[PDB]
């Protein structure tokens, strides 16, 4: 489970009560209890922003992330040897670069045949729409790469198929280019 | 500083020492010093084992000239390899493994004049059927109390190792001392051989069973599953004719199902088999 | 990429450099991690609290380092750093190997960041803040040559205690990960054959981290050489991933090596050599493989 | 869809062949 | 005088003692510098028990000459 919610599978919010029961219990394990707290980390990795996955964008398979799953296998021997997991954290974003500093801020909108799911809110308990406009610095579910839909009524149309999430260029066909900005 | 993946590496020939020794005298616990080398700050292996003589009762044990330790050493070095001591040992053969009230005073008068000093307990009487309750111990110190005591979790080998059951956390564990694991250091030329010299046979495979009391003692088998046979007949037919519940106290407690009917025919083909084919090579092997 | 970009070379050239090489392909992503960012302080605050006087202070900072991994957002050493200090002898190591964690990827400002932090001015009573420093550092800079291999490789020529010698290690193989340096190679050749029974976790991890998918004739026939006639168990251990990593996709070109490892009694060497087929076969649907595997599985 | 479907028989073939030879297997040593 | 006490856990421990001392003023000077109280110590001077009721004259023991430091063992 990663970057995933409610409607990809139940079974989420089962197991997060089920790791905070065996976290805030006090008769249980360190050994035990490792792995909820290690379990926490990983289910909201890199603020719900990175994954891991032995694959890459066009078939082919990623070294250091076979590299970096494998030594984390060895965590029983050496503790420090788990900070090489990060070695397999992968980004899923659509960042339409096109020059080498133009970032422009095109409004893109998706297609879901259920409603919104994708980002879910962090909780503190002590006539939708389905066409949601997003920036080109923004997250997306590898699960939902395919029920996106580019803006067919800009001009703006990308180079690439946008099918599949990572890195393309946008065809600029139009003049007066402009929304630069940087933090 | 301490650390929870320290393994004493003892050899093969070092626990049959600790054995034989502890079974000499049983009524009144034999006591000995343990001979290895510290390779390195938390991996301590021991060889060989010497033993002291004794002078104590069923409950104590007492020591005798210290003229005979120095002068053993001495006669060690020259012949076979030097060392010097790791710990030392002792037998509780009435109860399980806990250090006493003079086993503690002893371990702190060790640690001091040596390093570390791992102290080993062997019940003689309770290695029995396969299993052995050997185990080591090691004291911890007092003053650091209000924080870990065998702290600093390197790995995560150190909780499978060693389960300690309410016999022993009564005692000492784990406020006094601590546990420590072990594991066998065995390689070749002593493994293999220990087993090329033991359960090793030359004529047992080609020589008859003397038919005197082989097919006597067939009789006695084939009568005995006559009788689960005439049990047999009734039992899962009526059963089954009765009451069609796949249950009740023909399941909760009891013995003749389908189970103990073939194993006698199990035992009786491996007995015979062997026994017919063993009559077959000799034969044609000896004209 | 390397080879293709020597190639190349054999304005507009200068911008084919550097997409070749990856730099705005950091920064980018990088721009990406501190926009976006949902990260809950409810929860560490509900698992920090349910911690007794245990060993879980390490559970925690390699929990957060997990979840800000590329965030470059420090508030846990910035809110509670009496708590940190609290455990100590790896807490103090993998804390400030998890501040590397959270600066996953800057090439220039986490550097300048840790130039604040001198491997001969924090502590000279402290190996570990510099062992877990030097150890971040190769965190940071993975797959990106240039003076920071140089620069950790005159660290390793002047280490003072052998825990800095695991993190300037693992940090030195990490950074040179897949190049097959001579340079590196022979300082972590004359680092195994130190014989020292605590940098054998780290010279075995980071020979096949720079050897990585080489497939050498003579690093493999050293390292089996090697890992028969020693007497410890963390240097048969570290040699164990170091022969497996050594050869990464050969497909038939290691079967000789994984029958050798197999037919061989050592069990640490009977492990290893599966960790070496799992390796040389990723994706494949090799019969044969699934059959070795799983009789000795058994 | 008449070719892309024979191979994946094969391999559903291959696979199942392998699963039935080390359970079978395994019941050797399961009895040991 | 300097005396090496060849301890049998391969420790030599140096003494600053006088040739008209005894061994209980030893014992409590090995108590002072490491812990061990003195019914636990056994010196040995090559294979002979010292007493503690003599001197070090009496059993020739001179400038720097090699000792052995016994424990007492008993187990229960
Ligand atoms: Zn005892």
């Amino acid at each position: 489970m990663i970057q995933q919610t409610e409607i990809t599978c139940p079974k989420v919010n089962q197991f997060r009560q089920l790791y905070s029961k065996v976290i805030n219990d006090k008769h249980d394990d360190v050994m035990a209890k490792f792995g909820a707290i290690l379990a926490q980390g990983i289910l909201d990795a890199g603020g719900h922003n990175v994954t891991i996955s032995l694959q890459s964008r066009t078939g082919h398979t990623h070294m250091p992330s076979v590299v970096g799953v494998l030594v984390f296998t060895q965590f029983w021997f050496w503790f420090p040897l788990s900070h090489f997991l990060s070695l397999a954290y992968t980004p899923t974003c659509v960042i339409g670069l096109n020059k080498d500093l133009k970032m422009p801020k095109v409004q893109y909108k998706s297609n879901c045949k259920p409603s919104t799911f994708a980002y879910p809110a962090p909780l503190e308990v002590p006539p939708e729409p389905n066409f949601q406009l997003l920036d080109n610095p923004a997250r997306v579910m590898p699960a939902q790469l395919k029920v996106l839909t580019m803006p067919e009524t800009c001009r703006y149309q990308p180079f690439k198929p946008l099918s599949i999430g990572g890195i393309i260029i946008l065809k600029d066909t139009s003049e007066d280019i402009e929304e630069l900005v940087e933090p | 500083a301490v650390d929870t993946a320290e393994q004493v590496y003892i050899s093969s020939l070092a626990l049959l020492k600790m054995l034989k020794h502890g079974r000499a005298g049983v009524p009144m616990e034999v006591m000995g010093l343990m001979l290895g080398e510290f390779v390195d700050d938390y991996t301590v292996r021991v060889i060989d084992v010497f033993a002291m003589p004794q002078s104590g009762t069923g409950v104590s044990v007492e020591a005798v000239d210290p003229v005979f330790q120095a002068k053993m050493l001495d006669m060690l070095k020259q012949t076979g390899r030097p060392e010097m001591v790791v710990g030392w040992y002792h037998s509780h053969p009435g109860f399980g493994c806990w250090l006493s009230g003079v086993d503690i005073n002893t371990q702190q008068s060790f640690e001091a004049l040596s390093e570390r000093a791992v102290a080993v307990v062997v019940d003689p009487i309770q290695s029995v059927k396969g299993k052995v309750v050997i185990d080591a111990f090691r004291l911890i110190n007092a003053n650091m109390m209000v924080l870990g005591h065998e702290p600093r979790q390197t790995t995560s080998n150190l909780g499978h190792l060693n389960k300690p059951s309410i016999q022993a956390l009564i005692h000492g564990l784990n406020r006094h001392y601590y546990s420590i694991t072990i594991n066998y250091r065995k390689n070749e030329l002593e493994q293999k051989m220990l087993l090329n010299l033991h359960k090793k046979s030359w004529m047992e495979g080609l020589t008859l069973q003397d038919y005197s009391e082989h097919c006597k003692h067939n009789e006695s088998v084939v009568k005995e599953m006559l009788e689960l046979a005439k049990n047999y007949n009734k039992a899962v037919e009526e059963e089954d004719k009765m009451t069609p519940e796949q249950l009740a106290i023909k399941n909760v407690g009891k013995q003749d199902p389908k189970r103990h009917l073939e194993e006698h025919v199990d035992v009786l083909m491996t007995s015979n088999i062997v026994q017919c084919l063993a009559a077959m090579l000799d034969t044609v092997v000896f004209k | 990429l390397s080879s293709v970009i020597q190639n190349l070379r054999t304005d507009q050239t200068l911008k084919m450099i550097k997409i070749l090489s990856g730099e705005m392909a950091i920064e980018l992503h990088l721009q990406f991690l501190i926009r976006n960012n949902n990260t809950d302080l409810m929860i560490l605050k509900n698992t920090k609290d349910a911690v007794r006087n245990s060993v879980c202070h390490t559970a925690t900072v390699i929990a957060n380092s997990f979840m800000h991994c590329g965030t470059t957002s420090d508030q846990f050493l910035r809110d509670n750093l009496e708590w940190l200090a609290r455990a100590t002898n790896w807490a103090k190591f993998t804390a400030t190997a998890s501040l590397g964690v959270i600066h996953k990827g800057h090439e220039k400002e986490a550097l300048q960041l840790m130039a604040t932090y001198l491997p001969k001015d924090t502590s000279p009573g402290s190996a570990y803040q510099e062992g877990g420093g030097l150890y971040a550092l190769g965190l940071i800079h993975a797959n990106h040559g240039g003076d920071i291999i140089d620069y950790l490789l005159n660290q390793l020529k002047n280490a003072s205690n052998d825990i800095v010698r695991h993190g300037g290690s693992l940090g030195l193989g990490l950074a040179a990960m897949g190049t097959a340096r001579q340079d590196v190679y022979d300082l972590l050749k004359t680092n195994l054959y130190q014989d020292d029974a605590v940098t054998g976790e780290a010279a075995g991890l980071a020979l096949g981290l720079v050897m990585l998918g080489s497939k050498n004739a003579q690093a493999i026939e050293d390292m089996v050489g090697y890992a028969q006639e020693t007497q410890h168990e963390k240097i048969l251990r570290g040699l164990a991933v170091g022969i497996a990593l050594v050869m990464y996709g050969r497909m038939e070109e290691a079967d000789a090596l994984i029958e050798s490892l197999c037919r061989d009694k050592d069990p640490i060497l009977r492990r290893s050599g599966m960790y070496t087929v799992a390796m040389a076969y990723c994706g494949s649907g090799n019969n044969k493989a699934i059959r070795r595997l799983l009789h000795v599985a058994v | 869809d008449l070719y892309s479907r024979y191979k994946k028989l094969q391999q559903e073939l291959e696979f199942l062949e392998v699963q039935e030879e080390y359970i079978k297997d395994e019941q050797k040593n399961l009895k040991k | 005088m300097q005396i090496f006490v060849k301890t049998l856990t391969g420790k030599t421990i140096t003494l600053e003692v006088e040739p008209s001392d005894t061994i209980e003023n030893v014992k409590a000077k090995i108590q002072d510098k490491e812990g061990i109280p003195p019914d636990q110590q056994r010196l040995i001077f090559a294979g002979k028990q010292l007493e503690d009721g003599r001197t070090l004259s009496d059993y020739n023991i001179q400038r720097e000459s090699t000792l052995h430091l016994v424990l007492r063992l008993r187990g229960g």
